[PDB]
C-alpha cells in the first residue's frame, strides 16, 4: 500500500501529493451544511 | 542550520502556540506557520507546498466548546521543521504529511493538559480579584498565554537538536496493537463531542425529533444534506403548528 | 468612556481565549478585556472588586461574536457608575442570553464557512508555490475579523438599551426552538452515521443446507458457469456453504447504530456526573485499546 | 408400558388440556408437559431435552383475544408420547419436533371447535341465572373446563394404542398440493389476527398514521424496532401538538 | 365481606378462562369468580339473579390483570348490599373502562415479556437434561402470578372509590390516544411485512433487444469474461435475453403489500358482518389451497 | 388515389385541427382520426390497427393550462396518411408509429405558435367590444377556430403530393447531435410544466411539505403511489392538528 | 331567459377553447358562450359592451367543468337585467373562486381518469380491426360530456344564489389546503424523479491502491475464480483498477436531483419575470442541444 | 436494435406492434394517481 | 434437505437439535418490542 488518503480529497502518494477538487468541495459543502444545521457542533469527521 | 534560523523558528513556534488558543491572527494555521518556518530557513517554496497540503487536510479542525480540535498548530510547526532539517525539499512532503496526523493528536493531548492546568490560574485570578489588585489578574492572564505558547515552543526546540528520522522512527517502532487501539478509539471520541451538545439542549419535546433523526439515518440513500433539509422542514412544520392554536 | 476606551477594550478582547480553563472557559479573557472599562468607571477600592467578581463568572461563546456582548456590557455598566438602579439585574442576564445563540451562529459562520473557503483559496495558490496564497488568507481573515469585532462592539455599545430588552421576544425564542429541533435531528443522524463502533466477535457458524449455496463443485464449465452463478446469486443463494454471523450482525438485526447511541448516552451520563471531558476521552481511547486487545473491537 | 404409566400419562394429558384454556399454572407448556410425561415413564432426560427444544420453539405462542395460539399443549403431550413409545430416547427428538408443528395446528383447530361449542354452555348458564340457581352455573363452568381437558385427554389416549409411526406416516402419506395449500394459507391467517385489532381501535384521526406506517414498512433498511421507535416519536409529537392549542 | 371471602374470590378467579365462548369471551369465568361475593351480599331470591345478569355480560382482558378489576367490583358491589344508590351505574362502567387498557399492557407483560424470558432460562438448563429448568420456570411463573393477582385484587378492593372516578382523567386518555397511534403505525407495518401473499402467474415474457442482455456467447474466455460480465451487470444489463414479468411484479409496481392490505380490509369487513373468526380462518386456508391448486398462489 | 379521397382527407384534417383546441368531440384522437382517414380511402382495418396502437401510445397527452400536450392530432393524421399512400397496409404500421413521435413534437410547436398568435385576435375582440359590435367578436372567434383547423389542414394536404418516404427520409437524414440534443431537452421540458403549478400554489406554510417530498423521492423503494399516500396522510394529520387549537 | 336560451348557451359553450391565447386563455370562448345571454338581457347600446368587458377578462378551467360556472354566471347576470344591486361584486368573484378548484378536479377526472380507460377499451377492440372500438369510445365520451355539461349548467343556474355564498365556507377551504399540501409533496417528488438532467463530464480519474480492486491477473482458474470474484465484490472491492468520478457523482454526493430542482426554480423565476412559457421551452431545447454539443449534457 | 419502446407498454417491433396489458394498466393507474394527487399537473412522462 | 428451521434459532437436524442463542435473543427482543408497540397484538410470526 502506497496511496494513502487523508480526507478532503488529499492523497499524498509515495512521491507527491495531489488534491481532487470535486471531493474537497463536496467535503467543504457537507461540513458547512452540518455546522449550520447543528450550530457548528458536528465534530471532526474524515470526509 | 544557522543559530539565527533556530531563534526565528523557536519564535514562530511560540507564536503558533499562542495562536493555538487565541485563534485570531491564525499564526497556528499550516498555511501561515509552514511558510513562516520555511522563510527564515531558505526552504520557502517547499514549505509553501507543505502548508497548502496540510491546510487542505486541516480544513475542519475547529475548537467548539470543550471539544478541542486536533490542534493543527503542532503538526504545522513540527512537520515543517522536520521537512526543513531533512533535505528532500519537495519530495519529502509526503513524509511530513504522514507524520503530521499522529503529532496533531499529541498536540491535542498537550493542549487539553494545559487547559486542565489553567483552572488554578483562574482560581488565583479570583483570589486576587477579591484583594482588589487589578494588575496581578492581567499578569496571570499573560502567564496563561505564555504557558500555551511554551507548550509548542518546547517540542519545536527539542526537535531541532535530534536527527530528522526520530519522530518517524518512533512512530514506526510502535506495536501494531497500540496503533489499532488508537485508531479504534479515534472513531468513538466524536461521540463525546456530541454528548456535550445534547446535555446543553435537550427537552422532553425535542427528543422525538432525535428519535426520528436516528431512525432516518439508517436509510443510506438519504444524504446528510437531505437529512438536514428534512429536519428544517419538520422544524418549520412544528413551529407553524405550535402557534396555530396558541394564538 | 470615550471612543478611545472602547478601542482599547476591543483590542484587548482579542486575547479573550488566553486562559481557557475547563471549569469557566472564557471567564479569564472576559475579565481581562473589561479591565480598562472597570478602571475608567470604578476607582476607589471596592466597586472594582465587585466588577471583577461580576466579570469572572462563567462565559463561553465564539471569540469574534463576543464583541457585541462586550458592547452591551460596556453600555449597561457605564450607567452603574452614573447610577441607574440596574445592579446585578441584567449584567448577568444578557451574557447568558447571548452567549448561546450567538455562538450557535458564529461557529458555523467563522469556523466552518469563512475559514474553510479562505483556506481552500489560499491552498490553491500555495500548492503551486505562490506566496500570494498564505498572504491573501492572512489579510482576508485579519481585516474581516477586526472589522467585525469593532463594528459589532460599537453597535452593541450604541444600542445598549434597545437590545437588552428585545431579547425577550418571539423571534429569538422561535429561532432557539427551531435550532434546537434541527440540531437534535441532525445530531441524531450524526451519532448514527459518524460514531464508528464495529465489533468483531464471531457468534455462530451454522452451515447451510445443500439447497441454498452455489456449490462450486458441480457447475457449468466455460461461459455458462458465470451466468448460472450470477443467476443463483440473484435468486438469493449464498456464495459460501457456511453462514457466519457476527455480534455486529445481531446488533444490526435490532437497529443499526445501537452501540453508538448507547455510548453517547453513557457519555451524557458521565458528563452529568461532573466528570471532565478529558477523562472521558482518555478513557474511550483506553477502552478502544482494550477492546482491540481482547478481540471485542 | 405399564398400565399405571398409561393412567398417569392420561391424567397429565387431561391436566394439559385444562391448562391450555386456563393458561395460569402452565401445565400445557412443553417445558412442564414433556418432563411430566417422561417422568412417569422413565424417559426423564430425553423428555426434558424435547421439552426444552419445543419451549425454545414455542416461545411466542400466546392467545390474544379471539386469535387463538397454535396450542402448544397438544404438541407437547403428543410429541412426547410418541417419543416415549418409539424408542430412540435422545436421537428420536428431531422426529417428535418435526411432527409437533402440524399437530399444533390440529390442536388449534380442536380448541377453536371447543371454544365455538362453549357458546350454548353460557347460554344455559344465563338461563339458569334467570332461575336463581347458583350451583348449576358452577356445574356448567366445571363441565366447560372438563370439555377442554377431554379435548386433549382423548387424542393422547388414542395415540397410546396405535403404532408409533402413525402420525408421521399419516403426515408423509399426504398429497403435496394439500401441504403447499396449508403452508400458503398459514401465512395469511395472521391478517385476521390484525383485522380484529383494527376493528377495535380505528378512528378518522389515526388512519393517516396507518397509511404512514404501511408506506414506511416498504423500506427494508428500517428494522421493526426502528419502525416502532418512529411510531413512538410520531405519537409523542402528535400529543405535544394537540394540547398546545387546546389549553 | 372479610379477607377470607376476598381470598376465596381470588382463588376462584384462576378459572376465569374456563368456558371462553366466542360471543362473550370471559363472561362465564367472571360470573364464576363472583359467586361467593354474590352469595355473601345478596341472599334472598332475586338480588342474586340481578347480580348474575350483571356479571354475565361481555368481559375480556388478560386473565392475570382481571384481579384489580375484580377488586373494584368487590368494592363497588359491597356498597349496594348496604345501600349507596349506585346501581348499574358504574358496575358496567369500570369493567369496560378497564378491560381494554389493562389488557393492552398485561398481554405484552406476561405473554411476551415475562414468559419468553422465563421459558428461555428454563430451556437453557433443560437442553442439558437438568430438571432444574422446568422446576425454576414453574415456580417463578406461579409465585409471580399468584402474588400479582392477590396484591392487585387487594389494592383494587381497598382503593375501590379512589380509582373508579380517576379513570376519567387526562393521563388515561393520553395513554389511550398514544397507544392507538403507535398500534396503528406498527400494525400497518406488520400487515405490510408479515402477511405473506405471493402470486405466481407469469404475465409477460417479452424478449429483450440485443443491446440489453449479456449475451453469453461472444464473451472473453478466461479471467476476463467474469470481469466483463460483472461490469455489464453493474451497467444494468440483464442476465437472460428474455424478460419475465409476473403478476407479483405488476402488483409491486403500484405499491408493495397491496394484496396484504386488501385481504386485511376484507377480513375487517367480514368481521364487521358478524362472521365468526373461525369461519374466516377456515375460509382463508381453503382459499390458499384453491389458489395453489389453480396456480394463482 | 381519387380526388374525392383527397377532399375527404383534407376535411378530416381540418376537423382534427379544430378538435385539437376544442377537445370535446375528440376528432383529433388517433382512435377516431386514423379510422376516419382510412374509411374514405379503403384502408379501413390497417388504419384501425394504427389508430388503436397510437391511442395506446397517446393515453396521457392532455393540455393542462399553458403546458400544451404533444398534440396527438398531427401525428394521428399524418402517420395514417403516410401509411395510406405507401402501401404495406398492416406491415407498414411500425414505420408510421416511428415517424409519429417527432411529428407530435412538430405539431406541439405549431400549436404553440398559433396560441401565441391568438393574442392579437382577442385584442381585436376587446377593441370590437368597446365599439358595441356583438357579431364581429363571434367572427373573430370563428376565425381563430379556423386558423387552428388550417394549422393541420395545410400539412396533411402538403404530404399528399409528396413521396411517402419524405418525412422518414428527412428524419433519417438528420445529424445525430441535433437528435441527441432534442432528446436531452425533452426530458427537461416537463420542469416548466411543474413551475407553472408551483407559481400557482406556493405559500410559506406548504414549502416544508415540498422539501419533505423532494427528500423522500430519493428513496427508490417507495413507489409513486406510496409517495402520494404519504402526502395524503401528512395533509390529513396537518389538517387535523390545525383545527384542534383554532376552535 | 327561457330554457331555449340556456340550451343555446350550453351548445355554444363547446367552443370555449376556440381562441386560447396565452395571456387570457379562455376569455374569448367564455365571452362567446355568453353572447345570447347578453343579447337577451341587455339590449340598448351600452350594457352589452359592459357585459362584454365583464366576460372578456381572464378565465381558465377545464372546458367541461366550466358549465356550472356558466350557469351561476347565467343566474347572477339575469338579476342585473331586472335589478338586484349586485353589479361587478360577485359576478367576478365566483369565476375566480371556481375556475381553480373546479379545474383541479375536472382535469384528473376527464383527462386522466375517463379518457385513458375509454381509450384503452376502444384500442382493445381496435387492435383486432373491430370498428366497434372507436365508435364505442366516441359515443361513450360524447354522451357523457354533453350530459355532464347540460346537467351541471342547469344545476348551477337553478342554484344560482345557494352556491355563490357557500363558496366562503370551511369545507372548500379545507379541500383547497389539503390539495395544496398534497400537490406540493407530489410535485416535489415528480421534480426529483421525472426531470432528467444527467451530466457527463469526467472530473477525476484517480487510480486505486493495490488493495482495493479485484486484480484480474492473479485469480484462481476454473470454477473458483468466479467464486472469489463474487466474494471480493461482496467485500466491497472494485471491478476496475481506476476509479472514475463524474460531475453527476459529485452532484449526487450532495443531494440527488439538485440540478432538477435548480432548473425548476429558474423556470419559476423566469415565469415570474412575465416571460411566456413557449420561449422558456424553446430555450430549454436550445440549452439541451448546446450542452450535448459541448459535452456538458 | 429493432425492438423500440414507445411507452404505455407499446413495443412496435420491426414487423408488428404488440401491447403488454400489465404494463399499460400499471402506467394508467400510476398516471391517474399522480393526476389526482397533483390536480392533473403531473406532466407527460414516458412510463 | 436435512437441516430444517423451526424459528427462534432452532435447527433440529437429522441427528440432533441445536439452538443458536443470538438469533433466539434477537427474536425474543423483536417480538417483545412488537408486543409492547401493538399491545401484544403482533400475531404469531416465525422469526
Ligand atoms: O462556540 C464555542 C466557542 O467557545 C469555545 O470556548 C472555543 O472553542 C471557541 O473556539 C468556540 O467557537
Ligand atoms: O388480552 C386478551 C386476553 O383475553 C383473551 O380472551 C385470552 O386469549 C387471553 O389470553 C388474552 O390475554
Ligand atoms: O385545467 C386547465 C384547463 O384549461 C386549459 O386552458 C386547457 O389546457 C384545458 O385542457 C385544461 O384542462
Amino acid at each position: 500500500p502506497h496511496m494513502k488518503y487523508y480526507g478532503n480529497g488529499v492523497t499524498c502518494g509515495k512521491h507527491s501529493c495531489s488534491v481532487d477538487w470535486g471531493k474537497a468541495t463536496t467535503c467543504i459543502i457537507n461540513n458547512g451544511a452540518m455546522a449550520w444545521a447543528t450550530g457548528g457542533h458536528q465534530g471532526n469527521h474524515k470526509c | 542550520m544557522s543559530v539565527i534560523s533556530i531563534i526565528l523558528v523557536v519564535l514562530i513556534a511560540f507564536l503558533a502556540g499562542i495562536e493555538g488558543i487565541l485563534d485570531e491572527f491564525q499564526f497556528h494555521q499550516p498555511l501561515i506557520a509552514c511558510t513562516l518556518i520555511g522563510l527564515v530557513t531558505g526552504n520557502l517554496t517547499a514549505c509553501i507546498i507543505l502548508g497548502g497540503t496540510l491546510q487542505m487536510i486541516a480544513l475542519g479542525w475547529a475548537n467548539i466548546g470543550a471539544a478541542v480540535a486536533p490542534d493543527a498548530a503542532l503538526a504545522s510547526v513540527a512537520s515543517a521543521i522536520i521537512l526543513v532539517l531533512g533535505g528532500q525539499g519537495v519530495a519529502g512532503i509526503p513524509s511530513a504529511i504522514a507524520i503530521a496526523i499522529p503529532l496533531a493528536v499529541a498536540g491535542l493531548f498537550l493542549t487539553m493538559i494545559v487547559r486542565t492546568l489553567a483552572v488554578p490560574i483562574v482560581h488565583l485570578m479570583d483570589r486576587a480579584a477579591e484583594k482588589g489588585n487589578i494588575r496581578s489578574v492581567e499578569w496571570l492572564h499573560i502567564s496563561a498565554i505564555c504557558m500555551q505558547g511554551i507548550r509548542i515552543a518546547i517540542p519545536a526546540a527539542a526537535l531541532l537538536f535530534i536527527p530528522a528520522d526520530s519522530v518517524q522512527s518512533f512512530l514506526e517502532a510502535m506495536p501494531a496493537w497500540l496503533t489499532d487501539g488508537m485508531a479504534i478509539g479515534g472513531g468513538m471520541v466524536v461521540a463525546v463531542g456530541y454528548a456535550l451538545v445534547i446535555n446543553m439542549m435537550a427537552t422532553k419535546e425535542v427528543w422525538p425529533f432525535f428519535v426520528i433523526g436516528f431512525v432516518v439515518a439508517a436509510i443510506s440513500q438519504l444524504t446528510l444534506i437531505a437529512i438536514g433539509a428534512l429536519g428544517v422542514a419538520l422544524a418549520l412544520i412544528y413551529l407553524n403548528l405550535s402557534k396555530m392554536g396558541g394564538g | 468612556l470615550s471612543k478611545r476606551d472602547r478601542l482599547r477594550v476591543a483590542w484587548r478582547s482579542t486575547f479573550i481565549q488566553g486562559s481557557w480553563n475547563y471549569e469557566r472557559m472564557q471567564n479569564g479573557g472576559w475579565a481581562f478585556s473589561m479591565i480598562p472599562a472597570i478602571k475608567k468607571l470604578y476607582k476607589t477600592k471596592e466597586d472594582r472588586s465587585s466588577a471583577l467578581k461580576r466579570h469572572l463568572e462563567f462565559f463561553n461563546t465564539h471569540p469574534y461574536i463576543a464583541s457585541p456582548i462586550l458592547g452591551v456590557t460596556l453600555a449597561l455598566e457605564e450607567e452603574r457608575a452614573n447610577g441607574a438602579e440596574v445592579d446585578d439585574v441584567a449584567i448577568q442576564g444578557v451574557k447568558v442570553g447571548m452567549m448561546g445563540p450567538l455562538a450557535g451562529v458564529g461557529d458555523p459562520v467563522f469556523w466552518f464557512t469563512i475559514r474553510p473557503m479562505l483556506g481552500a483559496l489560499g491552498a490553491s495558490l500555495a500548492l503551486s508555490g505562490n506566496i500570494l496564497g498564505p498572504i491573501l488568507f492572512f489579510v482576508a481573515w485579519n481585516v474581516i475579523r477586526w472589522g467585525f469585532m469593532w463594528y459589532t462592539q460599537e453597535f452593541g455599545y450604541k444600542a445598549g438599551s434597545k437590545i437588552t430588552d428585545d431579547l425577550s421576544g418571539g423571534l429569538l425564542q422561535d429561532i432557539t426552538k427551531g435550532a434546537s429541533i434541527l440540531g437534535m435531528f441532525v445530531l441524531a443522524a450524526l451519532v448514527q452515521r459518524w460514531v464508528n463502533i464495529q465489533f468483531a466477535p464471531i457468534i455462530s457458524k451454522v452451515k447451510l443446507d445443500e439447497g441454498a449455496y452455489i456449490d462450486w463443485s458441480h457447475l457449468p464449465q466455460g461461459a455458462q458457469g458465470i451466468k448460472t452463478a450470477l443467476q443463483q446469486q440473484q435468486a438469493g443463494l449464498a456464495l459460501s456453504e457456511i453462514k457466519v454471523t457476527t455480534l455486529q450482525n445481531n446488533l444490526d438485526n435490532l437497529i443499526p447504530g445501537l452501540a453508538a447511541v448507547a455510548l453517547t448516552f453513557l457519555c451524557m451520563w458521565l458528563l452529568k456526573k461532573k466528570i471532565s471531558p478529558i477523562i472521558i476521552i482518555l478513557g474511550l481511547f483506553v477502552v478502544g485499546i482494550v477492546g482491540h486487545l481482547i478481540g471485542l473491537l
